């Protein structure tokens, strides 16, 4: 449960690391043992590979799924100004 | 305004007040008002209505209603908001400054629950002048923002 905290954070505040950070600051003992954590999602450690472990990736293209969205409904952003009809009439 | 020749109208020549919307000219009031009753000679009744057929009720619901916004679409959207482009960041600042200037006025006759500077229409006055300005603030700020909505890029 601690693994699975730390490195959370560790997506936006540090842009890259060695495997000296990872064996230190989260406290890791056997080698290798982080390969498995690296099997589905592509771990090319060099730079930063995250969003395997600890959540998942930031993916692209938010639309219908909760309230309000970016890019292609303006109808619900405009249903904020059409919400006066029923409440006028 | 049309006529209808009486003739005699002195006793029993024919019942006008039958047909549709007899016996007009209360008091002294009768179209221009100097006519009243006797209207031209022996009161000739004057009736007029209109009629409409099947092709004149859909011509005139195509051609004109209250204005023509037939033929084109999206020109008299864009067109009054590019001539106004300039006026409308004026308008909405320029009747901003109106919209509280009479709030600044009349609402401060009435403000304890005693009275004071004795309102009696005031709190009325800029109630009813502000409630269409605020109403036109929400039709333009949807005007303004459905435009450059709506695809296009």
């Amino acid at each position: 449960a601690i693994r699975d905290e730390i490195a959370k954070n560790t997506e936006l505040s540090y842009d890259f690391l060695p495997l000296s950070n990872i064996k230190a600051l989260l406290f890791f003992n056997n080698e290798k043992e982080t390969e498995k954590f690296a099997l589905e999602r592509n771990w090319p450690i060099v730079n930063s590979k995250v969003y395997f472990n600890n959540q998942s990736k930031e993916k692209a293209d938010y639309e219908d799924e909760m309230m309000h969205e970016e890019d292609q409904k303006t109808n619900i952003i405009e249903k904020a100004m059409d919400y006066a009809i029923s409440i006028e009439n | 305004d049309a006529f209808r020749l009486i003739d005699t109208g002195a006793l029993i020549n024919n019942l006008e007040p039958r047909q549709t919307t007899s016996n007009t000219g209360l008091l002294n009031k009768a179209n221009i008002q100097a006519l009243i009753h006797g209207l031209n000679r022996h009161y000739y009744s004057l009736n007029i209505d209109y009629h409409k057929t099947a092709k004149e009720t859909k011509m005139l619901m195509n051609l004109h209603k209250e204005q023509w916004q037939s033929g084109l679409k999206m020109y008299d959207y864009e067109e009054k908001e590019e001539s106004n482009l300039a006026a409308t960041k004026s308008m909405v600042k320029i009747a901003e400054q109106y919209s509280k200037r009479i709030e600044e006025e009349k609402e401060l006759t009435e403000e304890e629950l005693k009275t004071r500077y004795v309102g009696r229409q005031d709190p009325k006055k800029h109630l009813s002048e502000t409630a269409d300005e605020t109403l036109e603030n929400n039709i333009v700020s949807v005007l303004t923002a459905g435009v450059n909505s709506v695809a296009i890029k």
